[PDB]
RNA sequence: AUGUUC
RNA sequence: GUGAAUACGUUCCCGGGCCUUGUACACACCGCCCGUCACGCCAUGGGAGCGGGCUCUACCCGAAGUCGCCGGGAGCCUACGGGCAGGCGCCGAGGGUAGGGCCCGUGACUGGGGCGAAGUCGUAACAAGGUAGCUGUACCGGAAGGUGCGGCUGGAUCACCUCCUUUC
RNA sequence: UGUGGACCCGCCCCUUGGGGUGUGUCCAAAGGGCUUUGCCCGCUUCCGGAUGGGCCCGCGUCCCAUCAGCUAGUUGGUGGGGUAAUGGCCCACCAAGGCGACGACGGGUAGCCGGUCUGAGAGGAUGGCCGGCCACAGGGGCACUGAGACACGGGCCCCACUCCUACGGGAGGCAGCAGUUAGGAAUCUUCCGCAAUGGGCGCAAGCCUGACGGAGCGACGCCGCUUGGAGGAAGAAGCCCUUCGGGGUGUAAACUCCUGAACCCGGGACGAAACCCCCGACGAGGGGACUGACGGUACCGGGGUAAUAGCGCCGGCCAACUCCGUGCCAGCAGCCGCGGUAAUACGGAGGGCGCGAGCGUUACCCGGAUUCACUGGGCGUAAAGGGCGUGUAGGCGGCCUGGGGCGUCCCAUGUGAAAGACCACGGCUCAACCGUGGGGGAGCGUGGGAUACGCUCAGGCUAGACGGUGGGAGAGGGUGGUGGAAUUCCCGGAGUAGCGGUGAAAUGCGCAGAUACCGGGAGGAACGCCGAGGCGAAGGCAGCCACCUGGUCCACCCGUGACGCUGAGGCGCGAAAGCGUGGGGAGCAAACCGGAUUAGAUACCCGGGUAGUCCACGCCCUAAACGAUGCGCGCUAGGUCUCUGGGUCUCCUGGGGGCCGAAGCUAACGCGUUAAGCGCGCCGCCUGGGGAGUACGGCCGCAAGGCUGAAACUCAAAGGAAUUGACGGGGGCCCGCACAAGCGGUGGAGCAUGUGG
């Protein structure tokens, strides 16, 4: 634009859109699984993929992750919602953080070991 | 009718110096002489004078080159390699003395009007005064 | 003249 | 051992070479690819309506309170020209009733939309894509689409035209 | 009583209600204590000071225009009321104003600032803690008291909600400190103390102070500190790899010395000297006394133990690789993508890299993102030039001289609080934290000054622009007419067996005489050759004639004298189709009917055929409305063809249209004095693809539909240009028993043999 029209009308700044609706702007939020159940990928990928649809604290039901080898999650399970989506499950836009309320920690973990909810094991 | 006729007189030298002209013509004003008055005095042109083509008043402008150079191409250096318009009627630039830009390190002008008359940044400093940016040249 | 698909 | 026929020609069929051209192909035409229809999931629009929020208009009732008039055939004070009670009124929070505006939520069902490794029907486009394509419009047809009119080249093999250009 | 003050009025000064003055009226007061003819605290009036305020004004202060009109106390006036005070603040009356694209009004969001975070900066984001201002105190209204409040722990009423109740009534407001409960991913002690600093009251003693000073809890944050130090093998064991020699962990450990976090012992703060008391005078000045929550804490001294380490990552970005398990499973994942049986990408091991009382994750902000571009981007083909004129606001404005000094620049000065930031020096053993001092800083006010540029007023010029005269070319437009060719049809003639049509056919026409030929006539549409170029802003415009009419070029250099460029809106024009009312209707021809073609053929080919194509009037307003290139101006080689003016005409000079090209630009293709080059002005537009030119809303339209125009969700691309191929029911050239020319076979029969089954 010229400068004149750049006076009259401006510059129109960014404005910029969530991936997540944990309201709020959280950073987490509790919900509690509605059903959960295993999804296929999408075209390049091919896998029994562990999701729970959760009902949210923050109004929303919405499908998450449940990260780790094998988990204990079943219809009332209580869960933590994180954010972060997954390239391949569309309309999969949530973790579940293991290791919290009912979510349980991944058995026999030993490296990512925080992540995955996992205590240290003992090296008795 | 000419909306800007300095940003028309420096179009004029580039337009010029791109193809390495003697000389060229510039309807005159006494605000252009005093432009091209510095630009002599820095020494990116020969110098200027007055003349007449048709009836009316030009400033005949004496451009400067380099040495003619080596290998393919031989086309000399420009001693105004670059000339640009800062104020201009769309949007007027003014800076006061403590904002006047240090050009091209040093080794470039800028030039201003000022209320002591048209003045080189290195003037222009030394005397205490800011004005309208009018160009900077290197 | 026409004359499909993988 | 004995021992022919035929080849005008290169239009056509299969394969291939060099230059050229278009290309949306590059797993390279046994390529790509379009739309209906069928199935699944997602988010949406519409939807008899229903339910809120905010808001505007008119009308009705109107607390407190300041303010204004009265305080008389009228009580109490008195410092009796006065004051206090008391009464009337304006404004008035709110409430009621009726009709608009905007916003939200929700709704049997329903239009299309996106996504879904290999669904059905045809073959519209990409090669003159086998009717050049695309285009606004109009009619028609399971579906792509077709056809009319006009436009565009982001098409044309040709041709012959005129231009450029390079001759030598 | 009236020092004085208030008020009306007059006078002087001053200039909005400021100061003075005269007469009239009107206005004060409170006592208490002592060692008492003296001191201390209070009371009253006025003047001045200081401090804190109120009200006013300039400028600055987010998103939506799919919010464009808003406004009745509304704008102003007069007179009142009210207040400390101006003011429609409130009320009568009068007038009809006021505001709005420089965005009124409306809707949405939000307390604002010092600062803060980010950033090279410009910017962007933010406004918790600390400071300043505002607002609120369960929601809403209201006033009272008062220097001050419309009052957070005061009051009234309404509403919402809760509590006590003997059922008569009562009570309540943590957004004070703690704390409970609910909501939540999530946020503390119902702590100590008034010793300090500050506040309220009091002569004082002192009282009160959840302000405050401290303690507590939380790795929440930052700074600091520890988990040892020096020695210690060509190098134990274990564990991992292994080419079965080794290699790795690793000087790491074990082991020897050394030091000594924690601990325990002793001692033990600063922060606190005032107020008060005494001398002096209850002044200055000198002297005395009390006082510590933190805390038996910090710290000092003396003893004294080898004493927590974990988290993330090792496919690329990114620093760090091997073995096993696994086998598109389990799983990973920020993106590219890894996983299909040798996976440095899954899981584990060993090993490594990076940080370290932390390390990661998620969320949000800035960065990277020159991806909203002021700094600092773009629109021929990638997203992007408005379909074209005309023109309003606005933006921008040639040459010369003077006045003004608004912009602008300069100087001084005020302001820019503190804290923070920055520099220096200092205090805590360092640092964090803190102190003290120093330099800054745009803004804005005031004074003074400069006048180049911008502005402005005045005069001037003629190079831009318009005009005069004279010439010109043109399918530029409109209305009227009229000319020939052709097609169709009608009436005839003449003549007879087919015409027509396709790849081939048939439908169809034809013995009621078609086709071809000739005469007569009608009617509609379009104008062959000329004809490639020309005109118009675009759309677009083609026989000839006449009238009306617009643009445009050139010459003379004659007149005006910057009158200019652009142009958000607005107005008008706008191909074709299409719509309405009429007309007209030859040819053509959507739809439609027939014939073919086909697997089907709702198409392509054939025969017919209705709208429509034509005209008038009125709509519609779109398009590949294209040069996919906004307009205007200046500047930067040329060559060549062409239209149309001018020229002491073998060339020059202007205006147009083309092709090739200098420099330059361009991703490339290409563009290049008809720019996509170099620049200035102004408009318009873009910001990944899809969703979608869709939905909603609004405007327009008779309707078809037009304009304006999102989001959810989804994808990791979509895309431009050029490159190498490959391909073609593309082209040119060229080959092979490829066809063609031939001769003999296979396919049939028996059988042999290989194969399917
Ligand atoms: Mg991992
Ligand atoms: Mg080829
Ligand atoms: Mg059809
Ligand atoms: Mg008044
Ligand atoms: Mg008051
Ligand atoms: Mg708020
Ligand atoms: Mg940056
Ligand atoms: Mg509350
Ligand atoms: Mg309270
Ligand atoms: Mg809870
Ligand atoms: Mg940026
Ligand atoms: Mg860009
Ligand atoms: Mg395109
Ligand atoms: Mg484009
Ligand atoms: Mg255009
Ligand atoms: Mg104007
Ligand atoms: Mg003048
Ligand atoms: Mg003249
Ligand atoms: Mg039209
Ligand atoms: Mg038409
Ligand atoms: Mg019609
Ligand atoms: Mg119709
Ligand atoms: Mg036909
Ligand atoms: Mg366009
Ligand atoms: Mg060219
Ligand atoms: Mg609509
Ligand atoms: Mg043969
Ligand atoms: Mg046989």
């Amino acid at each position: 634009p010229t400068i004149n029209q750049l006076v009259r009308k401006g510059r129109e700044k960014v404005r910029k859109k969530s991936k997540v609706p944990a309201l709020k702007g959280a950073p987490f939020r509790r919900g509690v699984c509605t059903v959960v159940r295993t999804v296929t990928p999408k075209k390049p990928n091919s896998a029994l993929r562990k999701v729970a649809k959760v009902r949210l604290t923050s109004g929303y039901e919405v499908t998450a992750y449940i990260p780790g080898e094998g988990h204990n999650l079943q219809e009332h399970s209580v869960v933590l919602i994180r954010g972060g989506r997954v390239k391949d499950l569309p309309g999969v836009r949530y973790h579940i953080v293991r290791g919290v309320y009912d979510a349980a920690g991944v058995k026999d973990r030993k490296k990512s070991r925080s992540k995955y909810g996992t205590k240290k094991p003992k090296e008795a | 009718m000419l909306t800007d006729p300095i940003a028309d007189m420096l179009t004029r030298i580039r337009n010029a110096t791109r193809v390495y002209k003697e000389s060229t013509d510039v309807p005159a004003s006494r605000f252009k002489e005093e432009i091209l008055r510095i630009l002599a005095r820095e020494g990116f042109i020969k110098g200027y004078e007055r003349v007449d083509v048709d009836g009316k008043p030009y400033l005949r402008v004496y451009l400067k080159y380099g040495p003619r150079r080596q290998g393919p191409d031989p086309r000399p250096e420009q001693v105004i390699h670059h000339i640009r318009r800062i104020s201009k009627p769309g949007r007027r630039v003014y800076v006061g003395v403590k904002e006047i830009p240090r050009v091209r390190r040093g080794l470039g002008i800028a030039i201003l009007s000022t209320s002591k008359g048209v003045l080189t940044d290195r003037e222009a400093r030394k005397l205490g005064v800011g004005g309208e940016l009018i160009c900077e040249v290197w």
